[PDB]
């Protein structure tokens, strides 16, 4: 084999220096030898398995030797060394590349000028690198480029020889040794002839190959060319840093294939690094500048994180060329999904505008933030910063100093100011980044854990001390309360003990109080009641406290709960709006409680039961206290339920459960078809999670006691809440406005949710889930993630009844598609078109790697003809039967079938049809006809 | 100008 | 025949760059933002196949009660 060299750089594991030094000793014996040598090793390195003869290099042109090797590659397939995956490769093509360089630089001295060696490489690469096979052209241009690197290395030691000779020269000529002048010319003058050697050879492979590579079909060499470019402005900045090496990244930098703009960034930004303040740089970027910025909105992420960072560096060389609308479209990349972006951007933010101490820069962020008409909140504008500004963000005392302590502050800017400050005090106890900004998950360094303790107990200590306070200022404040109140969520709460800090708990407390007796707002209730259920952890020693101001608070609300029923449900007194206003702040902060705490000790079964049969009498109760009514029933009847879990529950106590929610469920069914949409919204997602709770399964693991309080819907209640469904969730489309549909179609989503889960958890029928099926393309952007789960979990529960499912979603499109257009209706239109398209992705739902698929692809087969051939033709058997053409759908299953089922199907159809059927073969009976050539 | 593509679910095929 | 690759084009044309050079519109996007609000912001977390499938309709803000529900699940 002659693939020494080759192998050797394969899998060499030897310092590259030594195999050139044992090749320079190959060559200063027989040249041509080596040289034949070192074609073979690039012809090799494009993956030839061919080789080139003594023979060949002696008569031979490059163009033949080229044709030869190419006729001779004996490929067996398309890959070549440079397109292998895997680290045996790269590191491959790391030591060619390597390799050239240690050539080059080895013989930069002696050898590199013998007008032999290195003509012939030149022209073997240039040759190489204008043949139409791409391993070759690849390959050889790698070379060449790796190659015109080493050169501009080799002509830059020569430029500084120049210097230094030249320095001598004017010493010498200071001291007047005329002989060593005159010899200092002479080597001087050979000296610019090895310059104009190295000249030559550049700017041989700068025409021959860069000028056309850089332009190549394949984008991977266009990059290649690119790099190396760069590398060359970087490293001989004095002669290849001018417009006339510059123009091409600059015209490369649009190139259509980001793997290229990626390389053009890279590329100027080692340029810039340098911070040699070049002035042909500056003039380059003054005339590329809005093409950068507009990279930063790339289509490859990767492309604009370069960008912003050459933005970054730019800044750092001149604050000059950067426009206001510059800056402030770098500034909105911040708020982007992809955090690389948002990190590069809040860095450039960093630098541009924040560059105790670190109160004037909260004050810049909070107006940052307001200025910013992107983002309501804060969490992404701190994650943004969260790696440059750390200390700025994590001064949680300057903050509270500056929201307390005392032109001044507004209320914009404390309620700005409250939101950041709450989202750095999540970052910090909570250590990942908010939603879509996480790079999965991980374990925190020990470094990070020590960090977050240390500001956990950092926050825990100022804000246990400081909260009050905060309240207090803006107990009336809606905002500012709702997220003052999600600190206390994130405190070590041990503190409040071991710190002497119980004072500040019970003025917390007294706020808390002030604020829940004092608003309405659903968020404000939101937060008071699920901070008192964090502060009332079981395993804390302050848990007593709080329990006792709790249940004072539940003590005085259900009191005036009871007083305000007392009139405000008289037959007599005719309610106002403002007592139902007052019914209604009181049931709020109730049933606000009642989710997260455990009100069973104050049965207010009796209340909410009250206001929910007088609305139903009546028909006139408002809807936000039906509403929250139900809710609070709903956590009363759970909570009871929480409680019958320990045997030492009564006999009676379960039976009081049952009745309760066997009672409450017939009211939800009443308001189901209520008149206004959210009551009716209400009683279907309670309903759907009642069922759910109460569905047999609620005996499942090891829970036998729970048998009598399995609670299994009607027939009439199955179909009620199919057509809820079916009237809310399934809406006509278009082809306020942004807010209110996303917020109309998550609320949608999660109804089309509650009832998939009754489905695929068999507490509804299967068969209803076909409804459903049938508008899974029609509604694919919008609900069918949560269709095709429903698809899948039916499934996997029982195939057999998942496919006739879907074939009766078929059926209802076909009888629906007769009852609109007729039994006349035409074949090419486009509503049977997608009604076989969508046959067609279910069929693709099947597979023979389970073989339980037979037989229920055969079912779908027989249920499919006993529909096609049920109704006949009102004239008889000369005419169609009327759902025969559903068989043309049946036919796109056909394609899942095996060879064996066909035959069974096939005698299936035999049993439906004639002879008189099997000849007609005219327009109307083709379907028939499709359907048995399949088979 | 910008967009939140808020259909979160719609983003496969 | 073989399975080697051969290029026919080779170059992109001078006339081709300078159509780079004037319309890059194609390779640039819209700002993808993140979650411009908190109520969005939850949503995103909570409003998957997997969460919605393995979370009641009407939240419970204590496990003492989710567990309730969650019991059902297989």
């Amino acid at each position: 084999e002659n693939m020494m060299l080759f192998e050797v750089v394969k899998m060499g594991k030897s310092a590259m220096q030594s195999v050139v030094d044992d090749w320079i000793e190959s060559y200063k014996h027989d040249r041509d030898i080596a040289l034949l040598d070192l074609i073979n090793f690039f012809i090799q390195c494009s993956g030839c398995k061919g080789v080139v003869t003594a023979e060949m290099f002696r008569h031979m042109q490059n163009s033949e030797i080229i044709r030869k090797m190419t006729e001779e590659f004996d490929e067996d397939s398309g890959d070549y060394p440079l397109t292998m995956a895997g680290p045996q490769w790269k590191k491959f093509k790391s030591s060619f590349c390597e390799f050239i360089g240690v050539l080059v630089r080895q013989c930069q001295y002696s050898i590199i000028y013998d007008e032999y060696m290195m003509d012939t490489v030149i022209s073997l690469l240039t040759g190489l690198s204008d043949s139409q096979v791409r391993a070759f052209r690849h390959t050889s241009t790698l070379a060449a480029m790796k190659l015109m690197t080493a050169l501009v290395n080799v002509a830059l030691n020569l430029s500084i020889n120049m210097d230094n000779t030249q320095r001598q020269y004017e010493a010498e000529r200071n001291k007047m040794a005329n002989e060593r002048l005159e010899l200092l010319l002479q080597k001087r003058k050979e000296l610019q002839e090895n310059q104009d050697e190295i000249e030559n050879m550049m700017n041989a492979i700068f025409k021959g190959v860069f000028v056309h590579r850089y332009r190549d079909a394949i984008a991977e060499i266009r990059a290649i060319c690119i790099e190396e470019i760069g590398i060359w402005m970087k490293m001989y900045s004095d002669a290849f840093l001018n417009d006339s090496y510059l123009k091409y990244v600059g015209w490369t930098m649009h190139d259509k294939q980001g793997e290229v703009r990626l390389k053009c960034l890279t590329a100027l930004q080692g340029l810039y690094y340098n911070k040699e303040l070049n002035s042909k740089l500056e003039l380059f970027t003054s005339r590329f500048k809005d093409r950068i910025v507009s990279m930063t909105l790339d289509k490859e992420y990767d492309v604009a994180v370069q960008a912003i960072k050459l933005l970054t560096l730019v800044l750092q060389s001149s604050e000059e060329v950067l426009t206001a609308e510059d800056c402030e479209n770098v500034y909105h990349l911040v708020y982007s999904a992809h955090r690389p972006v948002a990190v590069a951007a809040g860095e450039f933010l960093y630098k541009k505008l924040f560059s105790g101490p670190n109160a004037n820069l909260v004050k810049t962020l909070v107006f940052f933030f307001l200025e910013s008409e992107l983002h309501e909140h804060a969490a992404y504008l701190v994650d943004s910063m969260w790696d440059c500004a750390t200390e700025l963000l994590k001064d949680w005392e300057c903050m509270n100093s500056l929201l307390l302590e005392e032109e001044a502050l507004t209320d914009r800017q404390e309620s700005a100011l409250i939101e950041i400050m709450l989202c750095t005090i999540r970052q910090a106890a909570e250590c990942h980044p908010p939603v879509g900004r996480g790079t999965g998950k991980r374990v925190l360094t020990a470094k990070e854990k020590k960090t977050q303790l240390d500001d956990r107990t950092k926050i825990t200590e100022l804000f246990a001390v400081a909260l009050p306070q905060l309240l207090a200022k803006y107990s009336v404040d809606a905002e500012k309360v709702t997220n003052l109140l999600q600190l206390p969520q994130y405190f070590d709460l041990e503190i409040y003990t071991t710190g002497r800090l119980e004072k500040h708990l019970d003025a917390l407390l007294r706020q808390i109080r002030n604020i829940v007796e004092k608003h309405t707002d659903t968020d404000v209730l939101e937060a008071c009641s699920k901070t008192y259920h964090a502060l009332c952890n079981e395993e804390f020693t302050i848990f007593n406290r709080v329990d006792i101001s709790r249940s004072q608070l539940i003590d005085e609300l259900a009191d005036k709960f009871n007083r305000l029923l007392e009139d405000f449900l008289q037959e007599g007194e005719e309610p106002d709006e403002d007592d139902a206003y007052q019914v209604l702040s009181t049931l709020k902060r109730i049933t606000a409680f009642h989710n997260a705490h455990d009100l069973s000790k104050w049965d207010l079964f009796a209340c909410n039961y009250k206001l929910l049969k007088t609305g139903i009498e009546n028909g006139d109760m408002p809807e936000q206290i039906v509403i929250h009514a139900l809710q609070c029933t709903h956590y009363v009847i759970l909570w009871q339920l929480a409680k019958i879990t320990e045997s030492s529950s009564t006999k009676e106590d379960l039976l009081r459960l049952k009745k309760q929610m066997r009672v409450f469920c017939q009211i939800c069914q009443h308001y189901l078809t209520n008149v206004n949409t959210t009551v009716k919204e209400q009683a279907f997602t309670i309903l759907c999670d009642i069922l759910m709770i109460f569905s047999h399964q609620i005996m499942s693991g090891g829970r036998d006691m729970l048998e009598p309080l399995v609670y299994t819907p009607d027939s009439s209640l199955q179909s009620e809440l199919l057509s809820f469904i079916l009237d809310h969730v399934f809406i006509e489309q278009d082809d306020e406005d942004e807010a209110s549909k996303i917020e109309a179609l998550h609320k949608r989503r999660n109804l089309l949710a509650a009832f998939c889960k009754l489905i695929v958890y068999t507490v509804v029928e299967m068969n209803t889930a076909a409804d459903i099926f049938k508008q899974y393309m029609k509604y694919y952007n919008d609900y069918g993630d949560i269709i095709k789960e429903t698809m899948s979990k039916t499934r996997q529960i029982d195939k057999i009844q998942c496919a006739k499912t879907l074939i009766l979603s078929l059926q209802q499109l076909f009888n629906e598609m007769i009852q609109e257009n007729g039994y006349n209706f035409d074949r090419s239109s486009s509503t049977f078109s997608g009604i076989k398209e969508l046959a067609r992705r279910f069929a693709l739902t099947f597979g023979l790697d389970q073989l339980k698929t037979r037989e229920a692809i055969a079912m779908l087969h027989k249920d499919g003809i006993e529909f096609a051939f049920k109704e006949p033709n009102p004239q008889g058997e000369s005419h169609p039967p009327l759902n025969l053409a559903f068989l043309d759908i049946l036919s796109e299953f056909s394609s899942k079938l095996l060879r064996q089922d066909k035959r069974t199907v096939y005698v299936y159809l035999e049993k439906f049809m004639t002879f008189q059927m099997s000849l007609r073969r005219e327009d109307v009976w083709l379907p028939l006809m499709s359907y048995r050539n399949s088979l | 100008k910008a967009v939140y593509n808020a259909r979160h679910w719609n983003h496969p095929d | 025949k073989r399975k080697l690759i051969v290029d026919s084009v080779k170059e992109l044309d001078s006339k081709t760059i300078r159509a780079q050079l004037s319309d890059y519109s194609d390779i640039v996007t819209t700002l993808d933002l993140a979650p411009p609000t908190k109520k969005l912001m939850m949503w995103k977390e909570t409003g998957g196949v997997e969460k919605l499938f393995s979370l009641p309709a009407q939240p419970l803000w204590n496990n003492r009660l989710l567990k309730l529900f969650t019991r059902c699940l297989t």
